[PDB]
């Protein structure tokens, strides 16, 4: 593992760890929820 | 060029001692249109709130609700949370002021929210479990068997 | 806009856009697409709450009819972040409610591709000097990969739909010295072609 | 006297008329707390 | 000099001296060059 | 047999708590209290101060004006007395040395039975609701029924609860609670694992804490000349019925809807002249599970539909459990304090923690999820809001809550033009005392 | 509670438990793996905390007690209750069941005259589910195996609304009032409100 590390380099096996894991995911497919949202906010702050 | 341009500083003179207080609370109304009759309701089967406290997380009903509509604390916020919080103490010797109870030390009403909130915010409101009991639920909760 | 409503019809585009962060070309082209009444899968490199506010701030405005966004935690340095993104992208899409709650990966066969990414030069780690040779993993290398990967799942699940990538190329290679990045690593596009 | 003698007075009930047709009454479900006047008709032994 | 400061500060006029801003007047009592002419205070000092 | 000790890990390492530092010693209870006291006593107790300190200080300036029998005190629990309670069990099988008050200590009234003693001195009535997480609102219908009949003309109504290491155990236990150790593998940090009408909404967090308010007839309130926060419309609470499911949560709180103009709720509103769009804010329990949520959107959903009310005027709803988390016995009140002040600023609280609302809550179109704050001014008024709350065991409860100044419009302009008069010197001597 | 002295004799213990050890004492207790039995050697160092088993004679020899033999099983009460509910459950479910048997006995009758949201439930309490209540504070602190339910059914409410729920049905109010010794007529008098 000291050879390995002296050919690649030290930032090479630090930033190769792992990352993604399939629980983390956030899906938003509501628009009905967020267009009244921002309706009601238009009508109220209509200035222009 | 614009590196050093970035790379090239100066400092406009600001002097500024900023404080931050506030008056007593106050009511703003709001307008509503109301076409009634006076006498016909019977005042005795009303039922009406006088006032109203509560003590929690977020501290008294008036900071609590700082907190619920705005997202940020007043300088009267901050002000309450550190006394009820125990930062700021009150001493009738030499200097006669607000000081600080941990370190013991002076403080004036400005930087309560430097001095502090950010160590309010972590040990106010939601956050893991401090032992009072000398029991972790989560950690180490006494077996016996 | 009540009646305009009623009548409202929309259209459909299935696309996988990486590097689509704020303040970037691909964030004008995520909510665009978005207003294009599309299906769009974003990923971000910080998962922090700031970098997920964004994406729900751009979405609640530019969302059209139809439209479905995904942002997710996503590292395309990583050979086991593309093989287990792909693998999420192309699965089910099913949901089981067992005892517990299972959400079964969801599959929708990208259209448009957009490798975005963009790996800026920050050198706190020292990395400094050996970016460039690592950068060409992620820049054609893992693209590669993320090409053949997606591949596999339209071949495999058998589709005959063209998944569309789009290739960053950097502009006019060799008629500027300056740029120092762009323009010598793009050059090899004309290589994948 | 029924009561005390066979142990009778205590009976756990089934809750027979809160479910009694699987697809309408739960249907029927919101009806019923809307409407003032529903109850139950006895010829049926305490339906919903 | 006083309309013009309490104009920018309008509250000043409905709100009481602030309990912190009691012992900072009676402090400065103490510390002023020539004695004030007044009895600030009620307490154990007051024969001075 | 011998018993050996041991050890466990627990899943909960969060909960909703009183800010680091708090003292009773610091509001100015004294040491003896502190020791013969519960930890759920010095909650109450100094809720009681500050319940009066909106109004009046002196709790015997009540006895100018009434005679003291006709003070009561109406406050709710869902446990209460937790700590004098683990106390003992622990204490008498560990042959420790434990206070002799304990089981007197122990009793769910004896918090505000030690306020009675302590402050008020009230000769009237006493009272002392359980209902589980909804005896909050539970305890504002009896304050309520207290004073109608003439049996008391001033209440004191609230609900307590305080959090230990068992309360936890038991939710957990019994799969209530969400599960801290899911959450941080899910990426949520503490302050956003409460989240009410969500999509991800994976159940409760537990909180600890105290509320009250106070209760009058409001002809004594005009007399006294103390502040009016808000008229109450209607209180009730509803249970549900048979049924083996223990997901099933209770729907009975539609029993207040019912009869349409002849309902409860809509008669309420009618004797002010108002009608049933003109409920803006519901304060749901929104206890962030799974059950209560969606279950306690289509109660509203159908309360509002069956009364007439006007298609897609919906009713704006804020979560108070998302920031404050969920005490049992104090979660009502707590809503209730914020419906307060909701009126009276105009104000309506944001839900901070939602990401997304549940694709499920579709279905309801009378109900509206707002996730950033709409903030009332003077020219954009608000009148009635509504405070609801699901115990267990089928504890539901409804408390109509209705603008001050619909009352002040029964005075005639002589007499109302002569309140506002008293009503502005109170709060300028109210700011004083404060 | 005792200190110890000086190390106790080893014992043998599961992982899950022996990890839970360590959590309390860590300075103070030392646990290994057995590698042919991959369970954990528990050895207490000196200093540790002991709880030590002991008695205490008082002075109440009598109370007033229900007769002996009393069962809610004889009134007909199924075991499935018996077991998830507290002793003082038992008492008001029977007597709820008895007190209707002076009038009418089927409690949906009451829904023929009456909407059932008109039906309340006020029942008072001193404490009540109090062997359900000691029954976590030593299960826990002992780690028994004791109900999940236990918190639900220490709330001095959840007796009658175990009775709402088993019985009558209603969906009306449910108060319940603690008078510590005074409970009983202070639930009259919300009953009568």
């Amino acid at each position: 593992i000291d050879l390995v590390t002296a050919e690649l380099g030290s930032d090479w096996p630090r930033l190769v760890a792992p990352t993604f894991d399939a629980r983390k995911a956030v899906v938003f497919d509501d628009r009905w929820a967020s267009a009244r949202e921002d309706l009601v906010k238009l009508w109220l702050a209509e200035e222009x | 060029e614009m590196s050093g341009a970035a790379d090239x500083x100066x400092x406009x003179x600001x002097x500024x001692x900023x404080x931050x207080x506030x008056x007593x609370x106050x009511x703003x109304x709001x307008x509503x249109x109301x076409x009634x009759x006076x006498x016909d309701v019977d005042p005795a089967d009303l039922v009406v709130i006088v006032g109203g406290a509560e003590l929690g997380p977020y501290g008294s009903s008036r900071t609590r609700f700082e907190m619920e509509v705005s997202g940020e604390l007043s300088a009267a916020g901050v002000l309450e949370l550190a006394w009820t919080t125990g930062m700021v103490k009150w001493e009738d010797d030499p200097k006669a002021g607000w000081y600080d109870t941990e370190t013991g030390e002076l403080v004036p009403e400005c930087e309560i929210v430097e001095r502090y909130h950010d160590a309010v915010v972590e040990r106010c409101g939601i956050r893991e479990f401090v032992d009072d009991g000398a029991i972790d639920p989560d950690h180490a909760s006494p077996l016996l068997v | 806009x009540x009646x305009x409503x009623x009548x409202x019809x929309x259209x459909d585009e299935v696309a996988v856009v990486t590097g689509a962060s704020k303040g970037s070309i691909a964030a004008s082209v995520v909510g665009q697409l978005l207003d294009g009444g599309a299906t769009v899968i974003a990923t971000t490199s910080r998962l922090d709450d700031d970098r997920l506010a964004f994406y729900k701030q751009l979405y609640r405005d530019h969302a059209r009819f139809d439209a479905t966004l995904w942002v997710v935690p996503a590292n395309m340095a990583s050979y086991s972040d593309i093989d287990k993104l792909v693998e999420w992208v192309g699965t089910e899409q099913t949901e089981s409610l067992g005892p517990q709650s299972i959400h079964l990966k969801d599959a929708q066969t990208p259209t448009l591709l957009f490798p975005f990414a963009a790996p800026r030069v920050a050198g706190d780690m020292s990395e400094v000097g050996s970016r460039a040779e690592m950068e060409m993993k992620v820049l054609l290398w893992a693209v590669q990969r993320l090409i053949s990967g997606l591949s596999k799942i339209g071949a495999e699940r058998d589709i005959a739909s063209r998944l569309h990538v789009v290739l960053p190329g950097s502009p006019n290679r060799g008629m500027f010295g300056g740029d120092g990045a762009y323009g010598e690593a793009k050059s090899a596009l004309d290589a994948l072609e | 006297v029924s009561a005390i003698a066979g142990g009778r007075p205590m009976y756990e009930k089934p809750a027979d008329r809160r479910f009694d047709h699987d697809v309408p009454e739960k249907r029927q479900e919101a009806a019923m707390l809307l409407s003032t006047d529903a109850r139950l008709g006895e010829n049926d032994q305490y339906v919903l | 000099a006083i309309t013009a400061l309490l104009q920018r500060y309008p509250d000043a006029e409905t709100v009481v001296l602030h309990p912190a801003d009691v012992p900072f007047f009676v402090e400065l009592c103490k510390t002023l060059g020539k004695p004030v002419n007044f009895v600030p205070v009620i307490d154990k000092d007051v024969r001075r | 047999e011998i018993r050996v000790p041991r050890k466990t890990k627990l899943s909960r390492t969060v909960g909703a708590q009183i800010p680091t530092g708090f003292d009773p010693t610091v509001w100015g209870i004294s040491p003896d209290m502190a020791s013969s006291i519960d930890r759920v006593a010095l909650w109450n107790i100094v809720a009681t101060v500050d319940a009066f300190l909106s109004s009046g200080f002196t709790p015997t300036e009540l006895m100018r004006w009434v005679h003291p029998s006709q003070v009561a005190s109406t406050q709710g629990t869902g446990m209460g007395g937790m700590t004098s309670m683990q106390t003992m069990y622990h204490g008498n099988l560990l042959g420790r040395a434990k206070p002799n008050d304990i089981l007197q200590e122990v009793l769910p009234n004896v918090v505000a039975a030690h306020v009675m003693q302590s402050y008020v001195g009230g000769y009237g009535a006493m009272v002392h609701p359980v209902g589980a997480c909804a005896t909050a609102a539970v305890s504002v219908e009896e304050g309520v029924d207290k004073i109608k009949l003439g049996k008391a003309d001033l209440v004191i109504a609230g609900g307590f609860d305080d959090l230990t290491l068992e309360a936890i155990i038991g939710f957990g236990d019994m799969a209530a609670t969400a599960d801290t150790e899911m959450m941080r593998a899910k990426g949520i940090s503490d302050s956003k694992f409460s989240r009410a009408n969500d999509r991800r909404r994976l159940g409760f967090l537990e909180a600890q804490g105290g509320g009250t308010i106070l209760l009058a007839r409001g002809d004594l309130a005009l007399k006294m000349g103390l502040p009016v926060l808000a008229v109450v419309g209607y209180a009730q609470s509803f249970a549900d019925g048979v049924h083996t499911s223990i997901p099933a949560p209770g729907l009975g709180a539609l029993g207040a809807a019912r009869g349409g103009r002849e309902s409860t709720l809509a008669r309420s509103l009618a004797q002010l002249g108002v009608g049933a769009d003109d409920i803006a804010v519901i304060s749901k329990h929104d206890t962030s599970t799974l059950a209560n949520d969606p279950n306690e959107t289509e109660l509203h959903e159908r309360i509002a539909d069956s009364m007439g009310r006007a298609p897609g005027n919906p009713l704006f709803i804020v979560s108070q459990k998302t920031l404050t988390g969920h005490a049992k016995g104090g979660a009502a009140v707590f809503q209730m304090m914020g419906l307060c002040q909701i009126l009276r600023d105009g104000v309506i609280p944001p839900n901070r923690s939602l990401d997304c609302v549940d694709d499920e809550l579709a279905t309801s179109g009378h109900f509206v999820w707002v996730r950033e704050p709409l903030d009332l001014r003077g020219k954009f008024p608000l009148k009635a809001g509504l405070v609801t709350s699901l115990g267990f065991g089928h504890v539901s409860g409804l408390v109509a809550l209705v603008h001050p100044e619909a009352f002040i419009a029964a005075l005639d302009p002589s007499e109302r033009e002569d309140y506002r008069t008293r009503a502005e010197q109170r709060m300028l001597a109210g700011q004083r005392r404060l | 509670s005792v200190f110890l002295d000086k190390d106790f004799t080893f014992v043998v213990s599961s992982e899950a438990d022996a990890r839970a050890f360590v959590q309390f004492d860590p300075e103070h207790t030392v646990a290994r793996p057995l590698p042919d039995s991959s369970d954990w050697e528990v050895t207490r160092k000196a200093g540790t905390e002991i709880r030590v088993p002991r008695k205490t004679k008082l002075s109440r020899t009598v109370g007033a007690q229900i007769p002996t033999g009393f069962d809610p099983t004889v009134w007909g009460i199924s075991p499935d209750m018996a077991s998830s509910i507290d002793r003082v459950a038992l008492w008001n479910i029977v007597a709820t069941v008895d007190a209707f048997l002076s009038s009418g006995f089927t409690p949906t009758e009451l829904m023929r005259w009456v909407h059932p949201s008109q039906v309340a439930s006020t029942q008072g309490t001193g404490m009540g589910g109090m062997t359900s209540m000691q029954t976590m504070y030593h299960g826990n602190l002992l780690g028994r195996a004791k109900p999940n339910d236990i918190l639900q059914e220490v709330l001095p409410n959840v007796v009658a609304a175990h009775v709402m729920q088993s019985y009558v049905g209603g969906y009306g109010a449910m108060v319940h009032p603690v008078g510590a010794c005074a409970t009983a007529a202070v639930s009259v008098e919300e009953g009568v409100d």
